[PDB]
């Protein structure tokens, strides 16, 4: 079931001990690369198709943390699965997209989410882009006018994307159906 | 056993209850003679101006001012001046080789801060092999630390590792 | 029970750290470690439990220098 | 009221091309009375804009950069010299003024004044439109042959406002660097980073 692969995960993710109080002497390249071919191993076995609500359940799991140190480790691995080819990048920016965003809330979460989706941001795509490009735009204008002052650079970052995106579209992808993607934020100007 | 009255004094609970006084403090005035109620000078000034206006959290300099001698803090290019309120740069000063200091930006108090974040990490820690072994297993210590504290926490862990760096 | 145990101190880097010092039978070091076990497990025990309501900062010294 | 339906109108357009032909005119048909009524314009409607939140809604778009470059682009006018010999000037030239804010002029009081608030809305705790605006500011003061925000180096604030400014590339960096005196050494080594 879902709760064995979601164990699975933990049990190669977590490694929950004692608080180390006393020295001890007795995981960047080996425990990584390990994780990383039990999960590709769990791919291989079953549940292709519900991988979609599989990784919605992994990437809840990764926000279920309050450690940035963690979900920076956590996102690294996912990062280095989906460059080498494995796990497609369609499916994982169609699950991060949406339900973890976590607008504003959680600067560190959404800058490391934000430095993903730039590196993700090659993602060959078919005709079916638009829609995340709603989605980001959509959760953009939710923002506030005046959230602070301090955060700008983590939210720099969304603009760092969408300007990489909305710049590549002369060479990227289709322009035109980027222009009509913005159609539902410019109604002949609503500011 | 007496819930008549508990119950009928319930009834009463729209706006109109004044009655009780005409009802009560007659008797009250009866027994009790108290001239002594609130006669003493005494004025309701909840509020009028708070604000620190003066210096940066509170908790966060008083507890890093207990620190030991072995460090040393001081303030870089003020680019956290009102939210951050913290831009600081640590040398270890101990038995042991120094080496690159830390950042040190913080939140606010509920501290899920990893405040050092390694802006000159790569050239300044390819330098050398030994002190990019020595970064290596300052980062894998960290991410078993449970919502770590920038404060003690951090500085704490670090300058264990700076000391075990010697093997 | 019989969980697990994992040797997660320093075993065996005691006697690269007792020889690394400045500073008949070497039972001091099984004396230290019991020793610090038993001065430290009330600790690390008060701290997990005050874990619960705030401030979880493990691992904070006394000016170090008190040993403690 | 002149310059606030001028810049009311200005702020219909909600697109770069005619927003910028917009104030390019404007700038044109502003001209006859450029230095007083400029002066006035500036030191009424960036602080009527940067004072509150509620007319940060307005400076949010282009329209903003757009009065950005019309600001400066007078201020440079005015800043050099100029004759401005009108009609209807000529014989309406007796005012008074001290702008409630070297040398003591009107136009240098007005452009210390406008520095001070300019540094002053680049402060913290809140920033949404306002240091975009000063930030197309700061690069539409970049020009040849100018020399405006001087900075006195007796009392004046211009050193710690470029400081800040710089720690928000090498424009303000530079127009602080005015001959290199040890005042600018400061700023320099602050913008040496």
């Amino acid at each position: 079931m879902e709760t064995q692969l979601q164990s699975i995960f933990e049990e190669v993710v977590k490694t929950e001990v004692i608080e180390e109080a006393f020295p001890g002497m007795f995981d960047e390249k080996t425990k990584l690369i390990s994780c990383l071919g039990a999960f590709r191993q769990f791919w291989g076995g079953l549940s292709q198709e519900s991988h979609e609500q599989c990784i919605q359940w992994i990437v809840k799991f990764i926000h279920g943390q309050h450690s940035p140190k963690r979900i920076s480790f956590l996102y690294d691995c996912l990062a280095m699965a989906v460059e080498t080819g494995l796990l497609p990048p369609r499916l994982v920016c169609e699950s991060l997209i949406n339900s973890d965003t976590l607008e504003w809330e959680r600067t560190q979460l959404w800058a490391l989410t934000f430095k993903l989706v730039r590196k993700i941001i090659g993602g060959v795509d078919y005709k079916g882009v638009r829609d995340l490009l709603k989605v980001i735009l959509e959760k953009i204008l939710t923002i506030p006018n005046t959230v602070s002052s301090a955060v700008v650079q983590q939210l720099l970052a969304a603009r760092e994307v969408i300007a990489y995106i909305l710049e590549r579209n002369a060479c990227l992808l289709p322009a035109y159906f980027a222009v009509t993607e913005i159609r539902k934020l410019y109604p002949e100007g609503k500011l | 056993q007496p819930l008549l009255d508990a119950v009928l004094a319930n009834i009463r609970s729209p706006v109109f209850n004044h009655s009780l006084y005409r009802t009560f403090v007659p008797a009250m005035t009866a027994i009790h003679g108290p001239p002594i109620t609130a006669p003493v000078v005494c004025t309701r000034k909840r509020r009028l101006e708070d604000d620190e206006r003066q210096s940066i959290p509170s908790v966060l300099q008083g507890e890093v001012a207990r620190l030991d001698p072995k460090f040393l803090v001081n303030l870089d290019p003020s680019h956290c001046s009102n939210n951050g309120t913290v831009h600081l740069i640590c040398k270890l000063d101990d038995k042991d080789l120094p080496s690159v200091p830390p950042l040190e930006l913080s939140v606010p108090a509920d501290y899920p801060a990893q405040s050092p974040l390694w802006i000159d990490r790569q050239w300044q820690y390819d330098a050398n092999p030994f002190l990019q072994s020595v970064h290596r297993c300052m980062t894998s210590r960290l991410l078993q630390l449970p919502d770590k504290h920038s404060v003690t926490a951090l500085l704490n862990t670090w300058a264990q590792s700076v000391h075990q760096a010697c093997l | 029970a019989m969980a697990l145990l994992l040797q997660q101190f320093k075993e065996n880097i005691q006697d690269l750290v007792f020889r690394t010092k400045t500073g008949c039978a070497f039972n001091k070091v099984l004396a230290h470690f019991v020793a610090m076990c038993d001065t430290n497990m009330p600790f690390v025990g008060l701290r997990l439990e005050l874990s619960n309501l705030e401030i979880p900062h493990q691992g904070v010294q006394v000016e170090g220098d008190g040993f403690s | 009221w002149f310059c606030n339906n001028l810049i009311k109108e200005l702020l219909k357009e909600t697109r770069k091309e005619h927003t910028l032909r917009a104030v390019e005119l404007l700038y044109s048909i502003f001209c006859l009375d450029m230095q007083q009524v400029t002066l006035v314009l500036l030191g009424h409607i960036l602080p009527g804009l940067l004072t509150d939140s509620s007319k940060w809604h307005s400076l949010m778009d282009p329209p903003g950069t757009a009065l950005a470059k019309l600001a400066v682009w007078c201020a440079l006018s005015s800043y050099s010299s100029h004759k401005g010999q009108a009609s209807t000037r000529q014989k309406k030239r007796h005012r008074e003024d001290i702008e409630d804010y070297n040398m003591r002029d009107p136009l240098n009081r007005v452009l210390a004044n406008l520095f001070l608030l300019i540094s002053s809305i680049l402060g913290s705790r809140t920033a949404g439109p306002h240091t975009q605006f000063v930030q197309w500011f700061m690069e539409e003061c970049v020009d040849c042959l100018e020399q405006g925000g001087r900075g006195s180096v007796l009392q004046f604030m211009p050193f710690t406002t470029v400081s800040e400014l710089v720690k928000v590339s090498p424009k303000v960096v530079l127009a602080i660097t005015d001959l290199s005196l040890p005042l600018g050494r400061q700023v320099a080594a602050k913008a040496i980073a």
